[PDB]
């Protein structure tokens, strides 16, 4: 039985400029089966007001999801996306690189 | 949404009949034909959903999606083909839309017509006198009574299987004193050669 | 019109965790979710405003009933598959059906099934046959191909009904689906050159790097087309700089019939 | 296949009735239709699966219950004249199969009346063959007349020497209205049985026409002077003639 581990991409909706309001995205895709847990992290801490799309279906039978939150980036604030899946021994954390 | 088929069709034993069904529906997921003998369950005959002709024994069914019409073709008609034929179309919501049905009447091939009007024997338990018009060819039509105290039934086809013999007949009856088999069927156009046996003394 | 597609997915899960629905079905026009249904809500609902705006409650009622029955059929099929695979535990069953209306007016149509996320049965609507990937699929293929009317029903749905629905939804969603938002494109360097595009709709876009007027696809890292969350998309492509020799690099972006070149000085 | 009951039922306006339907085909989906002259079948209610029902095109005045996987009953809470019809139960493997055909029950003829005052059983008489027919054709046609009944809820059969026969029989497909102008007209029905002259000329050959009439039951109120028109068999006989 083949299980597929999620690809995790973290990026801003618009090109990030410190001080200007934006949206932080975590796009989780190509995974199978469908159960997944996704958290966005600000300085290693879970953000509370996190939105996400309904589970979506790709023609290759894998699934994808978009998690996002409104934020204003600064120099000191470090952001990350934390994903757990049956294919992962421990939560995988991907930092926002800009 | 609308399905249309003719109310009735009449053809001769041994010939061919084409029963038409046109439909205007919102979407199309196939056309069904069912046969329904009088008093009996409809039974599935055919399903068409791509264009063309599909055969099944003596029955063929044709479909044209662009013209929105189908026909059911019956070859080598037999008396057992007498029945109503129902068309139905599944629309875009998978709802079956039913046409009103086509009643198919089959005229038997009467090989040795011997038209006659016979007087049956009175029943000691009934005040009725009974006349039988029988053995006429299927071109003859039997007309309803024009006297409200005279009852006349339509022609019926009977099959004596052991003799392989079919005959038409109709019955007229009345308790009126002036009723006579000689005049019972005067309102019908009956064969010129119809036999009227002399009444008893 | 650009190319457009309509597709419906089903997902069934044989032994779901407490929260998870055992059955989900979602429809899409292009990348846009248009309909949803699952075994928790047991209701079919719009996922796009211009679907709810243009289909009256009677439509959602009827399709809700259809989906309740398709859900039971899906469970019965999965139970059969897993019993024949002699598999224990939780396994998934998936279906996808749909059609495309291409720019030239030609059409395609497709129908296929997966088990545990891997192809299982693939319909060929031109030869009216099912392609089986293993001998469990092969048993199903034989049973399904013995019901010739249902194969014909599927071909008519793919070729005629699906295309009519797609054209109807395309009109409903015209202001969303038929619009164009051009890409904003820039080149930066992180030593690699990154060509970055954002703000664009539809998501289809082609980005590449040329080196002195020739394209070396082996040297190019292609980023995914990603949703930005506001209905537009972003993408990127990168090449690594030769530190010993300079070269004339240029990013090339094609989007919705407009081509763009960013020559790197 | 699909078994539904009753075959016939007369009802008074306001009475309640339950039609029963079973299928032994392990089908999931069951349906109730009505069939009325001059129009296509109209769906009343259906049941896509065990444990669900849903409305059809004309559900007003009716209710259903899917008892088990096999059974699906139709109930009329308050019978109305417009509910006079022939009801058909059907089933199919799955409602949601595109090409799936329906399997129908035999039909249930319901007649709903404002009062049972015009319900009559048939009088039944048998008429022996014309001797002129016998000498002209070497065949002999008996006639059975079932007259004055209402509603049209009858089944006529012929019995020869204690066995029911169908060969040589023709029974009118449609009853004759005895007063064609009236809406409540009583009906007549004719049937013929034709045998060879030799069979008719055997003096121990025995001929009987029987008419099962479907009428009132014990619970139906009766206030008329004439006899209560219950469900009953009425018959008449003839013996062969040497
Ligand atoms: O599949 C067919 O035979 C016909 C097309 N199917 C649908 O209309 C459909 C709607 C939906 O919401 N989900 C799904 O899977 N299918």
């Amino acid at each position: 039985m083949i299980q597929r581990t999620p690809k995790i991409q973290v990026y801003s909706r618009h090109p990030a400029e410190n001080g200007k309001s934006n949206f932080l995205n975590c796009y989780v895709s190509g995974f199978h089966p469908s159960d997944i847990e996704v958290d966005l992290l600000k300085n290693g801490e879970r953000i509370e007001k996190v939105e996400h799309s309904d589970l979506s279906f790709s023609k290759d039978w894998s699934f994808y999801l978009l998690y996002y939150t409104e934020f204003t980036p600064t120099e000191k604030d470090e952001y990350a996306c934390r994903v757990n899946h049956v294919t992962l021994s421990q939560p995988k954390i991907v930092k926002w690189d800009r | 949404q609308n399905i249309d088929q003719p109310t009735e069709m009449t053809a001769t034993e041994g010939a061919i009949v084409q029963i038409n069904c046109t439909y205007q529906t919102s979407g199309f997921n196939g056309l069904f034909w069912y046969q329904q003998h009088a008093g009996e369950a409809p039974t599935f005959l055919s399903y068409n959903v791509l264009d063309g002709l599909e055969e099944k024994g003596r029955f063929s069914s044709f479909l044209s999606r662009s013209k929105g019409y189908s026909y059911l073709l019956l070859k080598e008609l037999q008396m057992k083909d007498s029945a109503s034929y129902l068309c139905a179309v599944k629309d875009s919501n998978y709802q079956l839309i039913w046409g009103a049905g086509t009643k198919l009447i089959i005229k038997p091939d009467i090989q040795n017509p011997d038209p006659a009007v016979y007087q049956l024997r009175d029943s000691k338990s009934s005040d009725k006198s009974v006349c039988l018009f029988t053995d006429f060819d299927s071109q003859t039509n039997v007309s309803q009574s024009k006297d409200s105290d005279v009852y006349i039934t339509d022609k019926c086809v009977l099959d004596m299987r052991s003799m392989d013999f079919k005959s038409n007949s109709a019955v007229a009856w009345s308790n009126k004193s002036d009723f006579a088999c000689a005049n019972a069927f005067n309102n019908s156009i009956i064969p010129e050669d119809t036999f009227f046996p002399s009444p008893e003394s | 019109m650009r190319t457009h597609s309509l597709r419906y997915f089903r997902l069934g899960v044989s032994d779901p965790i407490h929260g998870v629905p055992e059955f989900i079905s979602v429809g899409y026009v292009d990348s846009h979710p248009i309909t949803t249904y699952d075994s928790v809500t047991r209701q079919k609902e719009p996922r796009a405003p211009w679907m709810a705006e243009n289909l009256a409650p009677d439509h959602w009622e009827r399709y809700t009933q259809l989906l309740r029955g398709w859900q039971q059929m899906f469970k019965v099929e999965l139970k059969r598959l897993q019993r024949h695979y002699n598999h224990s535990g939780s396994h998934t069953y998936q279906r996808m059906i749909g059609c495309e209306l291409l720019e030239d007016g030609s059409t395609t149509g497709f129908l296929q099934y997966a088990y545990d996320g891997q192809d299982f049965l693939i319909f060929n609507k031109d030869t009216l046959s099912w392609l089986a990937v293993d001998n469990v699929a092969h048993t199903i293929k034989q049973a399904w191909e013995a019901n010739q009317h249902e194969l014909l029903y599927q071909k008519n749905w793919l070729e005629e009904e699906c295309i009519a629905w797609l054209k109807r939804f395309l009109e409903y969603g015209k202001d969303t689906l038929q619009r164009t938002e051009p890409p904003l494109v820039r080149v930066n360097r992180k030593t690699a050159l990154f060509c970055k595009a954002h703000g664009f709709y539809p998501p289809e876009i082609y980005m590449t790097w040329m080196k002195n007027g020739e394209e070396i696809v082996q040297e190019i890292d292609y980023g995914d087309i990603l949703p930005s969350g506001d209905g537009t998309y972003q993408a990127w492509a990168s090449i690594e700089l030769d530190p010993q020799s300079s070269n004339l690099y240029s990013c090339h972006v094609e989007h919705s019939g407009v081509h763009m070149v960013l020559q790197v000085p | 296949g699909v078994t539904q009951t009753p075959k016939f039922q007369v009802l008074k306006t306001g009475q309640s009735m339950t039609l029963q339907c079973a299928q032994d085909m392990n089908h999931n989906s069951m349906y109730w239709y009505r069939q009325d002259p001059g129009m296509g079948l109209r769906l009343i209610y259906y049941s896509a699966s065990e444990g669900t029902t849903d409305k059809g095109e004309v559900p007003n005045g009716y209710n259903v219950s899917r008892l088990n996987k096999r059974e699906f009953s139709l109930r009329l809470e308050s019978a109305a004249p417009s509910q006079t019809s022939v009801y058909f139960c059907a089933s199919s493997v799955w409602t949601g199969e595109g090409s799936g055909e329906l399997f129908f029950g035999e039909g249930s003829r319901l007649t709903v009346l404002e009062d049972l005052k015009n319900v009559f059983p048939p009088e039944v008489a048998v008429f022996e063959p014309s001797e002129a027919e016998i000498s002209h054709t070497q065949k002999a046609t008996l006639v059975c007349l079932a007259t004055g009944f209402y509603p049209d809820h009858v089944e006529l059969s012929w019995w020869v020497n204690g066995k029911e026969v169908h060969s040589g029989v023709c029974t009118d497909p449609q009853p004759l209205k005895e007063q064609p102008a009236l809406n409540d007209s009583r009906y007549a029905l004719s049937s013929r049985l034709r045998v060879s002259a030799t069979f008719w000329q055997n003096p121990r050959n025995h001929f009987r026409c029987q008419v099962q009439f479907y009428g009132l039951s014990e619970n139906d109120e009766w206030t008329q002077d004439r006899a209560k028109p219950v469900t009953q068999i009425v018959s008449a006989e003839a013996w062969g003639r040497a």
